[PDB]
């Protein structure tokens, strides 16, 4: 998403001629331009043959600016829609699915007739073996094996599909290199998110939110009061003298519609909604997407083990003596049975180190033990050497279990990984220590401040687990949560949810098995998991591509920035007409008054050129602001009277200031043109 | 007054009742 | 809605609440405690009145103290219309009626400051004032002595005797009771 | 001049304040349903005798009932002025009024606005006067009061549906706030010499020796509800600078007092309801601030008056064209504003014989929705939409959802609440439109050419926004003006009445969130200047243009 790609933008410049008022009628802020630009067409074209005085240029040119200006809105809207439809047929995973063989029994061994998407549904069984492309979502049975799940995340990284285990679910199309193992569709093509995603984005069903059409009735009332007032000066003006030309009032009235946000709500809506498909989450309604960015309480569940951390960047420096292939071969298996964040990018940094990637799992038919929060030490069990890799008291307490100790060396690199900053995790193969591997923190502390500023939001973060009270308390301590809830019963956790939305606060949940269904159900927000279960994803709202559960504050930092950005360029196209009256209204009385020439507070050239210069900046700041409303505002995390403070100084100031220096430069630019 | 000031009052009380129509049914 | 019997009932009591028995109220509670004051303010010299205190009457002779140009309808102070002329700024009618104001003026004091005060030529909110500045007052105090034989020191005293101020002097002007002033100026030479 | 105009406005919003707040108090009572001290007792038994029973009802019911008892003023008040001479207390045998001037003054008086497009000491007779004048000015400040009380109650009530009985909130207000005052206000009066009898009009024969006819009447009774309902219905033509009405600088000063009286108090009721005082300081603070700049622009322009007068003769060039002696230029700039601005058709200065940028700040005024200190009650919950507006951007702003007060404002009530902002400038610019296009309306004109669109402008944005305040030059007495404005006058109070009750009954169904750290604080300097900024921006984008063709034109030509 480089904003601005050739093949898009001259596709975009093909499907934005699509101006028809069948078009423009759901629209009525510009539909006013539409009519407006339209009109003074026809007054132009009068003007050329001679049916009404006047010159026939300044009209014209008026006229070709007002059709730019829908152009530009419509450029806008469309390149949203066109970027939204991109990105969605790229994350599309389907591709090819000319191979899908069936299967009589479940068991090795039956007719594999290939025959290509046959009518597909739930319920049926089908095969895949060392490159077939996944037919459809559903749940792996006997014999599962790594695969390369990229088309629905982003990463060429080898995640293991355990089958009857946790990572049982397999989502769309993805590569397999190794083979024997069998999945169950449990839902038909075309009613999985991914399909409903693809539907909802291939179409003009894109009905707006609540918010959304109270903002465009703020925009339709300011429509009809600047409607109003610059349809009343022709008797007011008219008694005065000569009447005011009907083009100097339609470009004046363009000038004063609110054209920025008027063109760019849709955009703005559909650029945040891709935007938030960007951040590997897939939801299905605008309104579930502001009312993320609108939750008061926020939820953070899994069934499982939750250790709130992302520790994306790694090191993987054993200053042992063993290669570090070895030490990349050793971390992968062991954090392949890791749904982590943190165990996922180990996964990514050996790839993109070393080229592992694919283990063949089946070749010793190693047996897979999850993550435990319990115990916070997990790996797998190859052979008598079961290698595993754990936090420094965990791997401490096995090795003095297992009859071992910490060499000198190791203890060293665990001090220096410490005092630089960070989580020191180290593998081990069973019997002997191979070398401490560190988890480089995020940004500048992660997690902790990120909840002290979404508490500084008033946000509330109520952790939610299924583990032992002991050991959530000292999860909760390393994430930053306020309070914890641990081994919650559904009916617990559901009588939360009531009890925090009795008060009126809305809530955010995130959710995985088949348990939190109910809850799902009647929540406000509902992110779902890929690592739990179908069920659970039809019953929430939302998916979560990343299986992370800590993106819910992204997802709630993307639904504000949404709204952040409405309000802000509402603001600036309010704020922008003090500047438009200031360039036109001292000079659209020239000859009626000729005494209104002092409220021109700048010194611009002729009033043919005052309006036609106030109408070019009417049009290039639709194009200008595209980048701002495709990219938002910029999130600045404070105390909510300091975000208003500071886009009130941006917007306001922006808005009372920029269309001046805007007219004024262009005026400059025609007058030393020559154009006027 | 004349033709022009008629066609104009109607075009103006038309895009109002529009923009009316629009703010009673934000579709 | 469904119900007009308390409408109606509840219309009636406010009626005669608010017109009827409280006018009769403030009138009979008016003309028991101030009298000459609920009634008019009227001046009285036995059987005939002279005016009231606050209105203010149309003066133009020699030896009378002269007051604001009010611009009333059908004659220059008639109760009958009240409200001035709303001349405006740009109005020129308001800048001849002016200077027609000013070069009479200017005329009828020959031996005053030819700097005419404001108060003398521009007409007042409501065409009855019987209210100027002591320093407008002041300015005609020359004329007043030619034409009735009176000294400077004497009409400065009477009108200082007759001038009203307010309790703190920005919330109003101080001013001079006309009428009563050219009242007591007659029975002075009387 | 420059200290006694700050020391003015300091000492008048300091005495404003000292006597709005235990009116606040007061006013909180009857919101709350509960009867004042005393005044229980006899309450029960004449709610008893009347036939109202306390019935809770909803915003349909209560908007009825408001509504139905303003068409019964109205037909009344109709009937009286055409049927004037039959009715007694008419010492002059003064005949019936027309049916434009009738309806105008029906329309006029019902709709809290009180223009006056005649001569009331040679037009209407002392029963006229005394009871379809005075208590139609009652009873439009009752309703005014009773309506904002109703959106009041409907910001403090947590999910329910009922909004009050308004037979009982009319009772209440006309009996235990507004008569009680008026009583003394007008024997104030009274004693500083305003007129209270019921005498033929008195012959005088003057010093010089010609005849005046003084005219009498029952002047004070009618003058305390006219201040203290910001009513501004003059007994006579000079509508609040005749002696007989304004005698003194210190009723004067009371006169301003009792205009900003009740707006002020129900700002401090609606901050004592909430039991949050910090926002009635807001509202208090954006309504002032606006206030003070707007008087001293006023008294500003007004100093530094007529250009003409320093060059043509005179001693100074002070504008006190259109002005009284006892009131000062800067004492009549302020109330000037002080009217203008609270929905009050009272004028001592002439408006019309104004400066042309010293008389444009109080039409901007006019025009921006009569929110600072506007109105009675309807100044209140016309403010309370541009604070819907403000807290809308601000949710937006701020990226949270728009909520005041604790209560989320969703679709409907934005449609609403864009309807009635709508209502008011739509009246204005196309009466103004009309007008100006109509011989019959181009024909009243007085002063020629940018003044003149002034007074146009002027008058129908007084009949629109139900302020009563008059260029008085225009000859508004046309039957074409009389029906314009008396339209302009009835749409456009029902046409804010009515969303705003809608918006109470989308209020009274919701329950207010707990004020938790993410909502913001609509207390503040930031939410006033805020709120400040809100309105004005609102008011000045969509009148500009008119003002540019208008004082504008007049002031740099
Ligand atoms: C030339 C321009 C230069 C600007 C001049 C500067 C003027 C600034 C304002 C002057 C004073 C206002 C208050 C100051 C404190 C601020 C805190 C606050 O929120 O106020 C609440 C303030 C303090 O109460 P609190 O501490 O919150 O008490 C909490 C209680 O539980 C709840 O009780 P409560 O809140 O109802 O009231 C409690 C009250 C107990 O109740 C009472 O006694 C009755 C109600 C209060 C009466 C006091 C009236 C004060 C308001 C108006 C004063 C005149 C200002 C006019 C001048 C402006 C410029 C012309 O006890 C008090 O604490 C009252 C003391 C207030 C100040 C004392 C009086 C000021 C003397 C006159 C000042 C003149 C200017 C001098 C500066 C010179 C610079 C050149 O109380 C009030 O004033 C009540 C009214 C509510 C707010 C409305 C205020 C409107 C402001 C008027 C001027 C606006 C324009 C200014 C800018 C000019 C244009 C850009
Ligand atoms: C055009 C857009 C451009 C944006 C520019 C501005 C935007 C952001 C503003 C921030 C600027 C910071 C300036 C320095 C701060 C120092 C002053 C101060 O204390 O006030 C804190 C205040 C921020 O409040 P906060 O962060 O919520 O903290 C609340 C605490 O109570 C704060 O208290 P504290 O803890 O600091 O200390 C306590 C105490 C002592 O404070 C101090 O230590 C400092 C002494 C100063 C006294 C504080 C009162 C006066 C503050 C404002 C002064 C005039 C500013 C006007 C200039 C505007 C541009 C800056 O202050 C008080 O709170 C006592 C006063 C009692 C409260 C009653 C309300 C008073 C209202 C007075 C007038 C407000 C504005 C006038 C009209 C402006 C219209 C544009 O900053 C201000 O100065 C706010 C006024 C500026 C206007 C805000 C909005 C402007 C945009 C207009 C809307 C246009 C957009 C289009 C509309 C939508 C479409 C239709
Ligand atoms: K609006
Ligand atoms: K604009
Ligand atoms: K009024
Ligand atoms: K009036
Ligand atoms: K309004
Ligand atoms: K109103
Ligand atoms: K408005």
């Amino acid at each position: 998403a480089l904003f601005e790609p050739t093949l898009v933008v001259q596709a975009l410049k093909e499907a934005v001629k699509k101006l028809n008022p069948q078009a423009q009628w759901r629209n009525p802020v510009m539909f006013i331009v539409w009519i407006g630009s339209l009109l003074t067409t026809c007054i132009s074209i009068a003007m050329a043959s001679g049916a009404m005085p006047g010159n026939a240029l300044f009209s014209a040119a008026i006229s070709g600016w007002l059709w730019i200006t829908v152009l530009f809105a419509n450029f806008a809207e469309a390149l949203a829609e066109g970027r939204s439809k991109a990105q969605a047929n790229s994350l599309k995973g389907v591709k090819k699915t000319a191979f899908a063989r069936k299967l009589r029994e479940p068991k090795y061994g039956a007719a594999a007739d290939k025959v290509p998407a046959d009518q597909l549904r739930k319920g049926d069984i089908v095969l895949v073996e060392a490159g077939d492309i996944i037919p459809c979502d559903g749940e792996v049975i006997e014999g599962g094996a790594s695969v390369d799940e990229s088309a629905i995340t982003g990463e060429s990284a080898p995640v293991i599909r355990e089958s009857g285990g946790d990572f049982a679910s397999v989502t769309g199309g993805t590569r397999i290199l190794s083979d024997w193992l069998v999945i169950e569709c449990s839902v038909n093509p075309g009613e999985t998110f991914l399909d409903r995603m693809i539907a909802m984005v291939e179409g003009a069903q894109r009905r707006k939110t609540p918010n959304e059409i109270a903002l465009t009735i703020l925009l339709i009332a300011l429509t009809i009061v600047f409607l109003l007032a610059t349809a009343t000066l022709w008797p007011f003006s008219a008694w005065g003298g000569n009447a005011v030309s009907v083009t100097v009032l339609v470009a004046l009235l363009v000038c004063l519609i609110p054209t920025t946000i008027g063109g760019l709500l849709s955009a703005i809506g559909v650029a945040g909604m891709s935007r938030m498909l960007g951040a590997n989450v897939i939801a299905t309604s605008g309104r579930a997407v502001e009312a993320a960015g609108d939750v008061d309480v926020l939820l953070l569940n899994k069934t499982g083990t939750i250790t709130l951390g992302n520790r994306q960047a790694s090191e993987f420096i054993p200053a042992q003596g063993v290669d570090e292939k070895t030490l990349a071969d050793a971390a992968q298996l062991a954090s392949l049975a890791d749904e982590t964040p943190e165990g996922r990018s180990i996964v990514i940094l050996a790839k993109q180190r070393f080229n592992l990637r694919e283990r063949d799992v089946q070749s010793l038919h190693a047996t897979f033990v999850p993550f435990t929060a319990q115990s916070r030490m997990s790996g797998i069990n190859i052979d008598n050497r079961m290698i595993r890799k754990g936090s420094v008291d965990a791997i401490r307490r096995h090795v003095e279990a297992n009859g071992g100790h910490f060499p000198t060396d190791v203890d060293q690199k665990v001090d220096q990984v410490a005092r630089q900053g960070a989580t020191p995790l180290v593998v081990v193969e069973g019997s002997r220590v191979l070398g401490v591997i560190a988890l480089k923190d995020i940004v500048k502390g992660g997690i902790k401040e990120r909840f002290a500023q979404l508490r500084k939001m008033g946000i509330k973060t109520v952790m939610i687990t299924g583990d032992n009270r002991l050991t959530a308390a000292a999860i909760a301590a390393e994430a930053g949560v306020d309070d914890f809830l641990a081994e919650a019963t559904p009916e617990a956790k559901l009588a939360l949810i009531r009890q925090y939305q009795a008060e009126g606060r809305l809530v955010a949940m995130t959710g995985d098995g088949t348990n939190d269904a109910p809850a799902l159900a009647q929540a406000d927000v509902a992110v779902a998991m890929n690592s739990g279960t179908q069920a659970a994803k039809e019953a929430g709202n939302m998916v979560d591509l990343d299986s992370n559960p800590t993106k819910l504050i992204e997802v709630v930092h993307i639904g504000k920035q949404m709204l952040m950005t409405r309000g802000s360029l509402t603001t600036f196209s309010i704020a922008n007409d003090v500047a438009k009256y200031f360039a036109i209204i001292p000079a659209a009385f020239a000859a009626t008054y000729p005494q209104l020439n002092a409220l021109n507070i700048m010194c611009l050239h002729s009033p043919d050129s005052a309006i036609l210069s106030a109408v070019i900046f009417n049009a290039l700041i639709i194009v200008f602001l595209i980048p701002l409303a495709l990219k938002g505002v910029s999130y600045k995390p404070l105390t909510a009277s300091a975000m208003l403070r500071r886009n009130l100084w941006i917007y306001g100031l922006g808005g009372l200031l920029v269309p001046f220096i805007g007219i004024k430069v262009i005026d400059l630019l025609l007058t030393v043109c020559g154009l006027v | 007054m004349s033709a022009g000031v008629i066609t104009g009052v109607l075009l103006v009380f038309l895009l109002l009742g529009y923009l009316v129509y629009a703010l009673i049914n934000a579709e | 809605m469904s119900g007009l019997r308390p409408a109606l009932s509840t219309f009636i009591f406010l009626l005669l609440i608010t017109g009827g028995v409280y006018p009769l109220l403030t009138t009979v509670l008016g003309q028991w405690w101030f009298p000459w004051q609920a009634n008019g303010s009227l001046i009285r010299e036995g059987d005939t009145v002279r005016g009231s205190a606050l209105i203010g009457q149309n003066f133009t002779g020699n030896g009378y103290f002269h007051g604001r140009p009010s611009a009333t309808a059908e004659m220059p102070y008639n109760p009958q219309a009240s409200g001035g002329s709303n001349l405006a700024v740009s109005n020129p009618e308001l800048d001849k009626l002016i200077a027609a104001r000013v070069a009479a003026l200017r005329a009828a004091n020959p031996d005053a400051s030819a700097s005419v005060p404001v108060e003398l030529v521009t007409a007042s909110a409501s065409g009855l004032d019987n209210n100027i500045t002591p320093q407008a007052a002041a300015w005609q105090i020359p004329r007043v002595a030619k034409a009735r034989n009176l000294s400077v020191e004497q009409l400065t005293q009477l009108i200082a005797k007759y001038s009203q101020q307010p309790l703190v002097k920005y919330i109003g002007q101080p001013v001079v009771n006309i009428v009563e002033l050219n009242l007591a100026l007659d029975k002075l030479d009387e | 001049m420059a200290a006694q105009g700050f020391l003015l406005i300091a000492t008048f919003l300091l005495v404003l304040m000292v006597l709005a707040r235990p009116l606040g108090s007061g006013l909180a009572r009857l919101i709350n349903d509960i009867p004042l001290p005393g005044t229980t007792g006899v309450e029960r038994v004449l709610f008893r005798a009347l036939g109202v029973s306390d019935r809770e009802m909803n915003w349909k019911q209560y908007l009825c009932a408001i509504l139905g008892l303003n068409m019964l003023g109205l037909a009344v008040l109709f009937f009286m002025l055409l049927g004037q001479h039959y009715l007694p207390l008419n010492p002059q045998q003064l005949p019936g009024l027309s049916w434009d001037l009738a309806l105008n003054t029906a329309v006029s008086f019902v709709t809290n606005t009180n223009w006056q497009s005649y001569s009331g000491e040679t037009t209407l007779s002392y029963f006229s006067q005394m009871a379809g004048l005075t208590v139609q000015n009652f009873l439009s400040a009752a309703s005014g009061i009773a309506v904002i009380f109703a959106l009041i109650r409907a910001f403090t009530r947590q999910s329910m549906s009922t909004l009050g009985n308004a037979w009982v909130d009319l009772l209440r207000i006309t009996l235990w706030v507004l008569v009680p005052v008026a009583l003394l206000i007008a024997l104030f009066f009274i004693q500083q010499g305003a007129l209270q009898n019921f005498l033929p009009y008195q012959a005088v024969n003057t010093v010089e020796g010609a005849q005046q006819l003084l005219p009498m009447g029952p002047v004070a009774s009618q003058e305390a509800i006219k201040m203290l309902g910001t009513n501004g219905g003059g007994f006579f033509n000079a509508n609040s600078s005749h002696p007989f009405e304004n005698p003194t600088a210190l009723t004067n000063f009371v006169q301003m007092l009792a205009i900003f009286l009740i707006p002020t108090a129900l700002c401090f009721a609606f901050g004592e309801v909430m039991g949050d005082r910090r926002q009635g300081r807001m509202l208090l603070w954006a309504m002032s601030v606006i206030f003070v700049i707007c008087v001293g622009v006023v008294m500003w322009a007004e100093v530094q008056g007529n250009p003409h007068l320093l060059a043509l003769g005179t001693d100074s060039s002070i504008n006190m064209e259109g002005k009284e002696s006892r009131f000062g230029v800067l004492v009549s700039s302020l109330f000037a504003v002080v009217t203008t601005a609270a929905s009050c058709g009272a004028v001592i200065a002439m408006h019309d014989s104004f400066t042309a940028l010293g008389g444009m700040v109080p039409m901007w005024l006019m025009q921006i929705g009569e929110v600072v200190f506007g109105g009675v009650g309807s100044g209140l919950y016309g403010m309370m939409l541009f604070v819907l507006l403000a807290v809308f951007i601000a949710g937006l702003m701020i990226g949270r959802t728009p909520e005041y007060l604790g209560k989320k404002i969703d679709v409907r009530e934005m449609k609403l609440t864009a309807l009635a902002i709508l209502v008011t400038p739509t009246l204005v610019l196309m009466g103004a439109a009309l007008a100006m296009m109509t011989d019959a309306g181009r024909s009243a004109m007085l002063n020629p050419g940018p003044h003149g669109f002034s007074e146009v402008l002027y008058a129908v944005s007084s009949a629109a926004n139900n302020n009563g305040s008059a260029f008085a030059g225009l000859s508004a007495n046309s039957p074409f003006w009389n029906c314009l404005l008396a339209f302009c006058m009835f749409v456009g109070r029902f046409g804010v009445i009515i969303p705003v009750m809608a918006i109470a009954g989308s209020l009274v169904s919701k329950k207010s969130q707990a004020a938790s750290s993410g909502t913001l604080p609509t207390h503040g300097p930031l939410f006033v200047g805020l709120l400040i900024g809100t309105v004005l921006l609102v008011g000045a984008l969509t009148f500009i243009p008119a003002l540019a063709l208008g004082p504008v034109a007049e002031y740099l030509s």
